[PDB]
């Protein structure tokens, strides 16, 4: 066969080893996702310095913890926005997520808070900024860049599918890059505990898995679709599916044609194929092996997966940091002001928080 | 090129959820 004794009692045992990790995890997991905890910190805590990002309903300032002088990213929502634009359940979640989990490629959710007016989640900052910057600026990562980073997706998601949790919003813009040159993932305003089927339509359309297209009840597959659109972006530069209008892109998505670079190694194009496979019974990811079919695959022979989690491995790429506080890599923006209304805005919304 | 019709897509920037 295509593994000697050696090579298969060393893999099975390995393999054994995960699932006993993931046993002891999800134990972990539930008992802090059952009893959450709340009010860790306050506003005046922090020195503001910086905006790192804007959203519809908050934004993300590097912040200085004035007692320490610890540098944090700390993430500010207003909470009537948030219920204007319907995220009470999205953000509530998110926290919960964020405080339950603990893998080291998640971010490290360190306080949290309210106000009268706003939510705040402090996180560690993740100098770096977003992968998609840095890939769009190189062009496009070699495929033992690219092999790098998809390994810590792989094992990041394997993590959090023993937990029953799906994220649904892969891409480079979600991707951190910390100062060893790790990937950090920060964000799950998307992500559901879903232990067989869910069916809402979320995601970002390049990253769309077809079942989510075609408005079928769908599971976590569509995290192993979105895997193989991202390992492609990393490795060609563009992803694999795009147009002018979003419905031009799902079309292309839906029709189980998918073209490559002529870089791209077979075996790149082997993995790829299936994982951007439409038919679920036969998606990488999604079958009796689960997601071993993935790890054994020829492309991620030479992964220490191991090695990749203990983080032991050399980064290929170690972004430019001039010191703590370093905002260098993420974008400029306008700085408005954080206002505290006199009167709780929201408070039956927002109580366990 | 792939390359070019990825620029003409207008799509090269940051992407947001639907
Ligand atoms: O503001 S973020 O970059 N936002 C996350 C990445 N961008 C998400 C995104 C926003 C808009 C469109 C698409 C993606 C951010 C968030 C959370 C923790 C952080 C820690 N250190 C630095 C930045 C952090």
């Amino acid at each position: 066969g295509h593994m000697g004794n050696a090579a298969a009692a060393k893999k099975g045992s390995e393999q054994e080893s995960v699932k006993e990790f993931l046993a002891k995890a999800k134990e972990e997991f539930l008992k802090k996702w059952e009893s959450p905890s709340q009010n860790t910190a306050q506003l005046d805590h922090f020195d503001r310095i910086k905006t790192l990002g804007t959203g519809s309903f908050g934004r993300v300032m590097l912040v200085k913890h004035k007692e320490t002088g610890n540098h944090y990213a700390m993430k500010i929502l207003d909470k009537q926005k948030v219920v204007k634009l319907k995220q009470i359940e999205h953000t509530l979640n998110e926290k919960r997520i964020l405080q339950a989990v603990n893998f080291p490629f998640l971010v490290k959710l360190e306080f949290s808070f309210k106000d009268n007016s706003n939510l705040y989640m402090v996180m560690e900052y993740v100098p770096g900024g977003e992968m998609f910057s840095h890939l769009r600026r190189i062009g496009r990562f070699s495929e033992p860049h690219a092999r790098f980073y998809a390994a810590q997706i792989v094992l990041t998601f394997e993590y959090l599918h023993s937990l029953d949790l799906i994220y649904r919003d892969l891409k480079p813009e979600n991707l951190l890059i910390d100062q060893q040159g790790y990937i950090q993932v920060t964000d799950f305003g998307f992500a559901k505990r879903v232990k067989g089927r869910t069916w809402t339509l979320c995601g970002t359309p390049e990253y769309l898995a077809p079942e989510i297209i075609l408005s079928k009840g769908y599971n976590k597959a569509v995290d192993w679709w979105a895997l193989g659109v991202l390992i492609y972006e990393m490795a060609a530069g563009y992803p694999p599916f795009f147009a002018d209008q979003p419905i031009q892109i799902y079309e292309k998505i839906v029709s189980g044609k998918v073209r490559f670079p002529s870089h791209f190694s077979s075996d790149l194009k082997d993995l790829l194929r299936n994982l951007l496979q439409v038919d679920l019974t036969k998606r990488f990811g999604n079958l009796k092996n689960g997601v071993n079919d993935i790890k054994n695959h020829k492309w991620f022979a030479t992964t220490d997966w191991i090695a990749i989690y203990q983080r032991k491995v050399e980064a290929p790429f170690i972004p430019k940091f001039k010191g703590p506080g370093d905002t260098s890599n993420f974008d400029d923006y306008e700085e408005e002001e954080i206002r505290v209304s006199i009167n709780e805005k929201c408070g039956k919304e927002f109580t366990e928080f | 090129t792939t390359y070019a019709d990825f620029i003409a897509s207008g799509r090269t920037g940051r992407r947001s959820a639907i």
